[PDB]
């Protein structure tokens, strides 16, 4: 799953 | 009267995403940028410049789009960047000499 | 993970307008990938971090950097050993450098895992020709994984 | 679902100077950075792309120097850089097909 | 004194297939902004050589083939309505890229205007961006910036043995 | 002469 830094 | 340099010259920087928003990370392989780094610095070192191989890394950065059901995520996008002061071609020439 | 070598050809036939690239090491890198932090806990754990982290040391490698890894470090320490590192004395017998930071991060700096910043303008300077004279002229590569700011982009319709 | 695009990307931007620092300009032969962004897209736009002229300009900055004795520009120097989203090759093309 | 040398057929045809598409008539529209003269209350010297930028900028732009637009010594609110206004053009929808350059006084991160304000350049990229401006997406758009970024000078360095 | 923008 895509997650944000 | 010899030839001096600016204080900062011949730098490259790769930036995930661009300013102001957030940089995009897959729980299982990564993040995007570095994944797209590794894919095309493997297959293209052998005869693109860096600059060059950077323009490619955002051009798979442009294609790709969240997975992430249910969240702020899903189908989102980021770009990446690149900047440069260099002042010639970088190769890195993988495997010469032999 | 594969990298194709150039051939003799393409080197004879590129080399003289490029930089100087035919050191052994090509030059050192480094891989600094934060992944556990909280501090301010709005700092979560990177998962995946650790994929990004072990692709990046084999591509160094591959690609014919000696490879230097940090991990998990605070901003005081990636200070210091980023500074460290700028100072090592290979740099004057390589023709390149190579620095990738892996970590959370905001708009002009990166988080260390305390949940305090280093500005990159800080580091860049580290690197630069008054700084780091052995680098002087030759090519120098920062690749930046960390967010730039809170805003996710939600992309727009092609028309 | 059909791609969607970032909200920005293809640009190119070349800057005179970096960050923190002033640019400069000749009073009688223009900024050192238009002269010479001039100098490489006429003679280089014909088989090189925008952002490989832009490091031949990045390598005539960084060898210039100042002129200004007495002043605080002498023996001055600056660096331009570029910052780019493009994502293929950017050839101008100019003269084809013929005119 | 600009003379742009034109590229042999044979060098397209070799590489159109690993670019962006650039063969509209023109190639695009191009805008040269360029600011010299100043009178706000925050004063700002006179750009002396400033006209043979913008000079030498018009006459490159349109041996390249582009369409060149001018403006001088606008105002940060003339700047942002005449650039928002090129932007949206009808005419981007038949051209394959656009050009603007900017040529003033500035700081990091924004330009002035002739009345000493300044206009960020964040805003003025986002005039031209995917969601913004339509008829350029997808088409490579170029900019460029001759404006002071900060007011410290390079001394330089010198070359070390 | 050089000056700066």
């Amino acid at each position: 799953l895509d997650e944000s830094x | 009267p010899k030839m001096r340099l600016p204080t900062r010259s011949d730098m490259i920087c790769g930036y995930a995403c661009l300013k102001g928003t957030a940089a995009m990370r897959n729980t299982k392989r990564g993040s995007w940028y570095i994944e797209a780094l590794a894919q095309v610095f493997s297959e293209r070192a052998c005869d693109m410049h860096v600059a060059d191989m950077l323009v490619k890394v955002n051009a798979l950065i442009k294609d790709r789009e969240g997975y992430a059901p249910g969240t702020e995520f899903h189908r989102c996008k980021e770009m990446s960047e690149y900047c440069s002061t260099l002042c010639r071609h970088l190769y890195l020439f993988p495997g010469h000499p032999p | 993970l594969q990298v194709k070598p150039c051939t003799p050809e393409f080197y004879q036939t590129h080399f003289q307008l490029a930089y100087r690239l035919q050191s052994r090491p090509r030059g050192l890198a480094l891989v600094l990938s934060n992944v556990h932090f909280t501090g301010e806990k709005e700092l979560e754990f990177r998962s995946g971090g650790d994929v990004d982290h072990s692709t990046l040391v084999t591509l160094f490698k591959l690609l014919g950097y000696d490879v230097h890894v940090l991990c998990d470090q605070t901003a005081q320490e990636m200070q210091e050993k980023l500074q460290n590192f700028a100072q090592l004395p290979a740099h004057r017998v390589t023709d390149s450098c190579i620095v990738a930071l892996l970590s959370h991060g905001v708009e002009g700096a990166i988080y260390g895992v305390d949940g305090k910043l280093l500005q990159l303008q800080e580091v860049f300077q580290l690197f630069d020709n008054a700084n780091c004279p052995s680098l002087q002229n030759k090519p120098k590569m920062f690749f930046i994984q960390a967010c730039r700011g809170d805003e996710t982009d939600r992309g727009v319709d092609q028309q």
